[PDB]
C-alpha cells in the first residue's frame, strides 16, 4: 500500500531530495505537482494524492544545523513537496543525546503523517552512516521506530563510510550505528563509498563532485528498485514481497548492489544477464558465494527467448551459489518506464545476498580493533561517558557483530543445519 | 501455359508410358512434362499470349513437323528453366545452403563434431533407442552452446536408426524452394556422414594415446623391449593421416566444380545434372562405394579400434597379458599391408 | 479494449484485495471487491461483444483462476512469515517451490501466450475467425496449465504441497514435513522428467 | 580449447606484446577490445571473452627489474588486455634464486587463469635463452608447470643465444637451460639469432634495429602457426594435432622454421612447396636429413592443382629424408586470413624435424668445453655454489646432451630399431 519514506542527516536529504526530483522527472507532473496532459500507473506508492491534484511525496524531513536545508527550501522542488517536517554535532554519542530530548516532538511529526496515511506498508530510511550530524540521531531515531510500529519493515540506505584515509571517531560511530543496524532493522542495502568513487574515476575522469553523481546512481537504483510497483507490474509491487524472497535467516538481510550498463554519459537476454551476474559490474565491493541473488530487467527485450536465456545462463554455471537448502538466482522482468525520454535502455538492477561483506565488515572491525588497542583515538568526551560509563555498548556490538561473521562463514560451510 | 492437370479422363503425377509419343521423339516429349510441371509451384504471364499464338500457328498447319514442333518447346523451355534459377540461386540462396550442407554432412565444419565426441564418449553400449536418442540431441546442441552457433541453428537433429552403430543426422530445407534438395539426396549425404565420423573417432583415439612422452617417460628411464609395442602406433597413423588429406583434395575439388557449373548455366535443369554428378563423384572417389577396397579399408579401421583400447587401458609401464593380444595384431597388420599392396597393383 | 481488461481481471489493485481476504460471506468479499479456494465473480458483457465472447470464456478464466489463487495464498502465507534454523530450512525449501511455479505459470505461459495473442488478433478483420483465435488461445492455455489431462498423476502433488502452505501458517512435526516434501518432490520430478511438450520446462530442479 | 600463453623475461615481453598486438592488427577488432562492425571466426584459442564483449588474451607477464613493463604499461594495447599479472638478477643461478622464493605467488597468478578458464588445452612459453632475467627463472617456471598438469602440453619459443662473440657465462646458463628444454618441455621451436640477423642483413640494410624487426618475424611465424586454429579450418585446429604427427620419438620435439617469401618490405603450387623446401629459405641455420616436415600455405592458390604438385615435388626428390619407418613431406592448405588487409599473398611455413640441429648443439657444447677447460669463465658465485656445490647438474645436463647427440646421429643411420 502507502510506504512513508525518512531522511536524515544533509547526505540522506541530499540523496531523497534526489530521488524526489527524479521521480519528479520521470513522471509526467510539474514541479508544482500539476499533472501533465500526456499521461495510466500507480502514483500512490510514496505520493500523497494531494489537494490541488497535487502528487506530494510522503517525506520525513530531519535536520541538524542545517546548511543544505536552505538550499533546498529556496528551489522549485519545494513547490512538489512541503508538508512542512523541517524540525532542527558530529558525535553518534552527541547527535544520540540531541535525539533522546526531541524525540517527541519529531514523533508528533511521524504521528501526522501516519494518521494523514490510510494505509502503512513500510519505512524506508535515507540515513549516512557516520555521517556526523546523522550518526547517533538517525540510530536513535530508527530504535524508536522499530519499537513503535513491530507491523511494518524498515529498509535503510547505507553507505560504507571510509575514504580509505582522517576521522578517528567513526569507526566507534559505523560500529554502533552497525549494531543498531542488525539488531532494529530487517532489510539492509549497503553501499560502498570506495567502490562508487572507484567507478565514478573509471567511467569519467570527476573525483571532485563526487556527491553530485553519486547522487545521480543512488537515485536510478532507488528507482529501479522501485519500478515495479510504481508502474503496473506482477509481482514485488509491496515491498515486503521482494524483501521475503531473499531472507532465508533473519541476520541474513544484506543487499549487495550491481548495474548493467557502467557508463551512462542489440543485446540479448542472456547477455546482460551474464554481465549484470558479473563482480566488475557489481558496484559494492576461503570461499564467498552468494546465496540468493534477483535481478530485475527494465528495457527493450524480446520476451520469448528467456527461458533459453536462463538455460544458457544455467548451463555457464557461473556462480556455486549455496550448500543446503536450494535458493537461485531469480529474474524478475519489467517493461522501461514511460512518461519520460529513455536513454541507454537496456538496464538490470540485481539483489543479492553474498556473504562477501564480512570481508568489509572484518575490515572496520580491524580498525576499530587498532584504534581500542592504541588507545588515543577514541576522543573522549562527556557525551559518551554519559551515554554509556564502561563504553560496553562497544562490547555488545563487538558480540552481535562477531556472531554476524560466524553466521556468514558458518553459512558459507556446507552444515548450518547447526546454528552458529 | 496454365499447367493444369485432368487432360485425359480416361486412356507428382506424370504422362503414361502406354500413351506417350514415338512419332514424337522421347526427349522432346520429356520436356513437355517439365514445362508443365514448373507452373504448378514474372515475365511467365507477359509472353502466354505468344506462346499461344505460336501454339495456334501450329494448330493451323495441316502438316506435322518435327523439326518446326521442336523449336516450339525448346523455345519455352528456356524461359520456363530460366525462371527457377533465377529465383533459387539468390533469393532462396542455393549456394550459402550448400556451404552448410557441407559443414554437417561432409564435415567442411569438423570443430563441433570433434568436441562432441569428446562430450558424448559414453556410448559404447547397445541403445535402448529411448533414451541414448535423447541424450544425443541434448549432448548436441550443449556442445554448440559454449562456442560457435550461439545464435540460431536449431535446424539440425540428431537421432538413431554400439551407440554409433545407431546413428542419424537430419535437415529440414525449404521444400517448395528446393526440389532440387531430395530426400533421397539426404539420404546419400548420410551415408558419407557416418564414415566421415568413423574417421575421425579412430584418429582422435590414436593421436591421444602417443603421451609416452608426457606421463610415461617424464622422470624415468624406461626398460626397453618391455615399453615397445613394435611403435605400431607409427605406423596405424600414417594410413589414416595422409588418408585425412586425401579427403580434402577430394572435396574441395568436387565443391569447386560445382560452384563453378552452377554459375556458368542459367537454367535450373542444368543444375540438376550438375548435382547429380556431384554426388556420385563424393562416393566413388573418396571409395566409400562398395569394392573390395571398402572392405579392405573397414577391416583396417576394425583392427586400429581394437588397437587403441590395449594401448588405453595400460597406462604406466607394465607389459603382461598384453602381449598376447598384440601378437595377433601385428599378424593382423602384416595381413592387411599385404592388401593394401593389392590396391596399388 | 473490453477484451484486454477482460483476461486483465488476473494479472497492483486486485492485490490489496486479495491480502485483505487472508486474515465467509458474499457481500463481505463485494464491498471489498468494489473498493483454500472460492472467489466467485460476476461481470455483464455487452450484447454486441456477447456474441463474440463466448460463455465458455469465462469458465476457462475462472478454471485457470482458480487454480492460480492457492498459489496467490501459498506466495502471501510464506510472505508474512518472518532445530531453531530448521524452520529456516524449511522456509527456504518451499519458497524455492513456490515462486518456480508461480514465475513458471505467470510469466511464461499466461504471459508470453497473451503477447502473441494481442499481435494476432489485430489481423483479424473476420467476425467468425476472430472466435477461432480466441479459442486458439484458451484451448493452447488450458493445455499449458493442464487441466485436460493428468488430474490425479501430477496435479496431486501439487495439491498436497499447497496443503503444506496450510501446516508451515500454523506452526508458527517439522521433521516429519521435511520427510514428506523430500519425498513428493523426487516423485514429480522424477515423473515430469519425461513429459504436454512444454512441461520439462519445470523439469530442471 | 583453451591455450594459456605465458611470456617472460624482456626479450619474451617483447615478442608476446608485439604478437598480441599483431593479432589485433589481424582481427577485426579495436585496441581496446570491442568487435568492429565488419566481423565469422573462432577467437576463443587465446582470447578470453570478456565482459564488455572485449576479447581478453590470456596472457600471463612475468617480469624482474621492470624496464620494458612501464614502455608496456603506458600503450593504448593495455586497454586491450590487462589481467593484473604483473608481478616483480643476469645468471641462472641468480634467477632460480629468485624464482625459488616467489614461486607461489606467480603460481597462484597461473592458477587464477586456471579457475578463469574452462578448458584447458596446452601452455606456450615465451622464454629467452640466457636472456639474464629470464634464465634460471623460467627453467624453474617451466619445472614448476610441467610437474602441476601433467594432461597438458608445453611448447616453447627458443632463441639459439649466440651473437658469434661477450658473456661467458651465457654457455653454462643455456646448457642448463637445454637440459630442461630437454627433460621438461614435449615440443621446442628453435630460432637463430644468427640466421634472422643474416636474413635482415639480407633483404635490408639494418642491422641495429634487429630486436624490432625480429619481432615481426616471430609475430608472423606464430600468427601463421595458428591460422589453422584461429580461423575455421579441419585439421590440427588443436595444438596437440599439430604436435602429434611431428613427433616419432619423444625426445625428438625440436622443430625447424622456414618461410617462402624472404623480402616484405601467378606463382603455382609446387612453386612455393620447392621453395619452402630449400635450406636458404630456412630461416634457422656424414649426413644430415629430415625425419618428418610439415608445411602450411597461406595465399591466393588454385586448389585443383595440388595433386599433380605433389607428384612433380615427389619426382623432383630432392631430399632423401630417412631409412626406418616411414615419415613424409606433409601438406596442409589454408585460406588467407581475412579481416586486414593482405600483401604478399602466398606465403608458407614449415615446420620439420631436422638433426642439424645436433650441429648447433654441438657447437654450443664446444664453447661449453673449451671454457670449462679453461677454467677462469665459470665467474664462480655463491648463487652457483648454494645451488650446486659440485656443479654436477652441468654433467647431468652434459651427458643428457651427449644422449640427444646420439639420438640425433643414430637416427640419421638407418638402424635405430636398436636404441642409441
Amino acid at each position: 500500500r502507502e510506504i512513508i519514506t525518512l531522511q536524515l542527516g544533509q547526505c540522506g536529504n541530499q540523496i531523497g531530495f534526489e530521488f524526489w526530483k527524479q521521480l519528479c522527472a520521470e513522471h509526467g507532473i510539474s514541479p508544482e505537482g500539476i499533472v501533465e496532459e500526456f499521461a495510466t500507473d500507480r502514483k500512490d506508492v510514496f505520493f500523497y494524492q494531494a489537494d490541488d491534484e497535487h502528487y506530494i511525496p510522503r517525506a520525513v524531513l530531519l535536520d541538524l544545523e542545517p546548511r543544505v536545508i536552505h538550499s533546498i527550501l529556496n528551489s522549485p522542488y519545494a513547490k512538489l513537496y512541503n508538508p512542512e517536517n523541517i524540525y532542527l554535532g558530529n558525535n553518534w554519542a552527541s547527535g544520540f543525546s540531541q535525539g533522546e530530548k526531541i524525540h517527541e516532538d519529531i514523533f508528533d511529526i511521524i504521528d501526522r503523517e501516519a494518521d494523514g496515511s490510510d494505509s502503512l506498508e513500510g519505512f524506508v530510511l535515507c540515513h549516512s552512516i557516520a555521517g556526523g550530524t546523522g550518526s547517533g540521531l538517525g540510530s536513535y531515531l530508527l530504535e524508536r521506530l522499530n519499537d513503535r510500529y513491530p507491523k511494518k519493515l524498515v529498509q535503510t540506505y547505507s553507505v560504507f563510510p571510509n575514504q580509505d584515509e582522517d576521522v578517528v571517531v567513526q569507526p566507534y560511530n559505523s560500529l554502533l550505528t552497525l549494531k543498531r543496524l542488525t539488531q532494529n532493522a530487517d532489510c539492509v542495502v549497503v553501499l560502498d563509498n570506495t567502490a562508487l568513487n572507484r567507478i565514478a574515476t573509471d567511467r569519467l575522469h570527476i573525483q571532485n563532485p563526487s556527491f553530485s553523481q553519486i547522487n545521480q546512481l543512488v537515485s536510478t537504483i532507488m528507482s529501479a528498485s522501485t519500478t515495479t510497483l510504481r508502474y503496473p507490474g506482477y509481482m514485488n509491487n509491496d515491498l515486503i514481497g521482494l524483501i521475503a524472497s531473499l531472507i532465508p535467516t533473519p541476520r541474513l538481510h544484506f543487499l549487495m548492489t550491481g548495474y548493467t550498463p557502467l557508463t551512462t554519459d542489440k543485446t540479448t537476454v542472456l547477455d546482460v544477464m551474464r554481465r549484470l551476474l558479473q563482480p566488475k559490474n557489481v558496484m559494492v565491493s576461503t570461499n564467498h558465494c552468494y546465496i540468493a541473488i534477483l535481478n530485475i530487467i527494465q528495457g527493450e527485450v524480446d520476451p520469448t527467448q528467456v527461458h533459453k536465456s536462463l538455460q544458457r545462463i544455467r548451463e555457464r554455471k557461473l556462480a556455486n551459489f549455496i550448500p543446503w537448502g536450494p535458493a537461485s538466482i531469480q529474474v524478475a522482468l519489467s517493461r522501461k518506464s514511460p512518461y519520460l525520454p529513455s536513454a541507454h535502455r537496456v538496464s538490470g538492477l540485481m539483489m543479492a545476498n553474498h556473504t562477501s561483506i564480512s570481508s568489509l565488515f572484518e575490515r572496520t572491525c580491524r580498525q576499530y580493533d587498532k584504534l581500542r588497542k592504541r588507545e588515543a583515538f577514541l576522543e573522549q568526551f562527556r557525551k559518551e561517558d554519559m551515554f554509556k560509563d564502561n563504553f560496553d555498548e562497544m562490547d555488545t556490538s563487538r558480540e552481535i557483530v562477531q556472531q554476524l561473521i560466524d553466521e556468514y562463514h558458518a553459512a558459507t560451510r556446507p552444515d548450518y543445519i547447526s546454528w552458529g | 501455359l496454365h499447367g493444369l492437370l485432368l487432360d485425359q479422363h480416361e486412356e507428382q503425377f506424370s504422362l503414361r508410358v502406354e500413351i506417350l509419343p514415338s512419332y514424337i521423339p522421347v526427349r522432346v516429349a520429356e520436356k513437355i512434362l517439365f514445362v508443365g510441371e514448373s507452373v504448378q509451384m514474372s515475365i511467365l504471364k507477359n509472353q502466354e499470349d505468344t506462346f499461344a499464338a505460336e501454339l495456334h500457328r501450329l494448330k493451323q498447319q495441316p502438316l506435322f513437323s518435327l523439326v518446326d514442333f521442336e523449336q516450339v518447346v525448346d523455345r519455352i523451355r528456356s524461359t520456363v528453366a530460366e525462371h527457377l534459377w533465377k529465383l533459387m540461386v539468390e533469393e532462396s540462396d542455393l549456394l550459402g545452403q550448400l556451404k552448410i550442407i557441407k559443414d554437417f554432412y561432409l564435415l567442411g565444419r569438423g570443430e563441433l563434431f570433434q568436441a562432441f565426441i569428446d562430450t558424448a564418449q559414453h556410448m559404447l553400449k547397445t541403445p535402448p533407442t529411448a533414451v541414448t536418442e535423447h541424450d544425443v540431441n541434448v549432448a548436441f546442441q550443449q556442445s554448440a552452446h559454449k562456442v560457435l552457433l550461439d545464435d540460431d541453428n536449431l535446424l539440425p537433429l540428431l537421432h538413431l536408426t554400439s551407440g554409433w552403430a545407431a546413428l542419424g543426422l537430419s535437415y529440414k530445407v525449404q521444400w517448395p524452394l528446393h526440389i532440387l534438395f531430395t530426400p533421397a539426396v539426404l539420404e546419400k549425404y548420410n551415408v558419407v556422414f557416418k564414415y566421415l565420423l568413423s574417421v575421425r573417432r579412430v584418429q582422435a583415439e590414436l593421436q591421444h594415446c602417443w603421451a609416452l612422452q608426457m606421463q610415461r617417460k617424464h622422470l624415468k628411464s624406461n626398460q626397453t623391449d618391455a615399453i615397445k609395442w613394435r611403435l605400431r602406433n607409427h605406423m596405424a597413423f600414417l594410413v589414416d593421416n595422409l588418408q585425412y588429406y586425401l579427403q580434402v583434395d577430394v572435396l574441395e575439388s568436387q565443391f569447386s566444380q560445382l560452384l563453378h557449373q552452377i554459375n556458368s548455366t542459367r537454367d535450373f535443369e542444368s543444375i540438376r545434372l550438375a548435382h547429380d554428378h556431384f554426388l556420385s563423384n563424393l562416393l566413388a572417389q573418396s571409395f566409400i562405394l562398395l569394392k573390395p577396397v571398402f572392405h579392405c579399408l573397414n577391416e583396417i579401421l576394425d583392427l586400429c579400434h581394437s588397437f587403441c583400447s590395449l594401448v588405453s587401458q595400460n597406462l604406466g609401464p607394465l607389459d603382461e597379458r598384453g602381449a598376447a593380444q598384440l601378437s595377433i595384431l601385428v599378424k593382423g597388420f602384416s595381413r592387411q599391408s599385404s592388401l593394401l599392396f593389392k590396391i596399388l597393383s | 479494449e473490453y477484451l484486454q481488461a477482460m483476461r486483465n481481471f488476473f494479472l497492483d489493485t486486485m492485490y490489496d484485495f486479495y491480502t485483505s481476504i487472508f486474515d465467509q460471506n458474499v457481500s463481505f468479499l463485494n464491498v471489498q471487491l468494489q473498493e483454500l479456494d472460492g472467489l466467485t465473480l460476476s461481470y455483464k458483457v455487452p450484447w454486441p461483444v456477447d456474441i463474440v465472447i463466448s460463455l465458455e470464456c469465462q469458465k476457462i478464466y475462472n478454471q485457470v483462476f482458480l487454480l492460480l489463487l492457492q498459489i496467490k495464498w501459498a506466495k502471501y502465507s510464506l510472505d508474512v512469515l518472518l532445530q531453531i534454523h530448521r524452520m529456516f530450512l524449511l522456509r527456504v525449501k518451499l519458497m524455492h517451490f513456490v515462486n518456480s511455479l508461480h514465475n513458471y505459470i505467470m510469466t511464461r505461459i499466461l504471459h508470453s501466450t497473451g503477447l502473441e495473442f494481442q499481435h494476432q488478433v489485430e489481423e483479424a478483420k473476420d467476425l467468425d475467425q476472430l472466435i477461432k483465435i480466441h479459442y486458439r488461445y484458451l484451448s493452447t492455455i488450458h493445455d499449458r496449465c493442464l487441466l485436460r489431462e493428468k488430474v490425479s498423476f501430477v496435479k496431486e502433488a501439487i495439491m498436497k504441497v499447497l496443503n503444506l502452505a496450510l501446516m508451515f501458517a500454523d506452526g508458527w512435526s517439522i521433521e516429519k514435513m521435511e520427510s514428506d516434501f523430500k519425498n513428493c518432490h523426487m516423485f514429480l520430478v522424477t515423473i515430469l522428467n519425461k513429459a504436454f511438450p512444454h512441461l520439462e520446462s519445470l523439469a530442471l530442479s
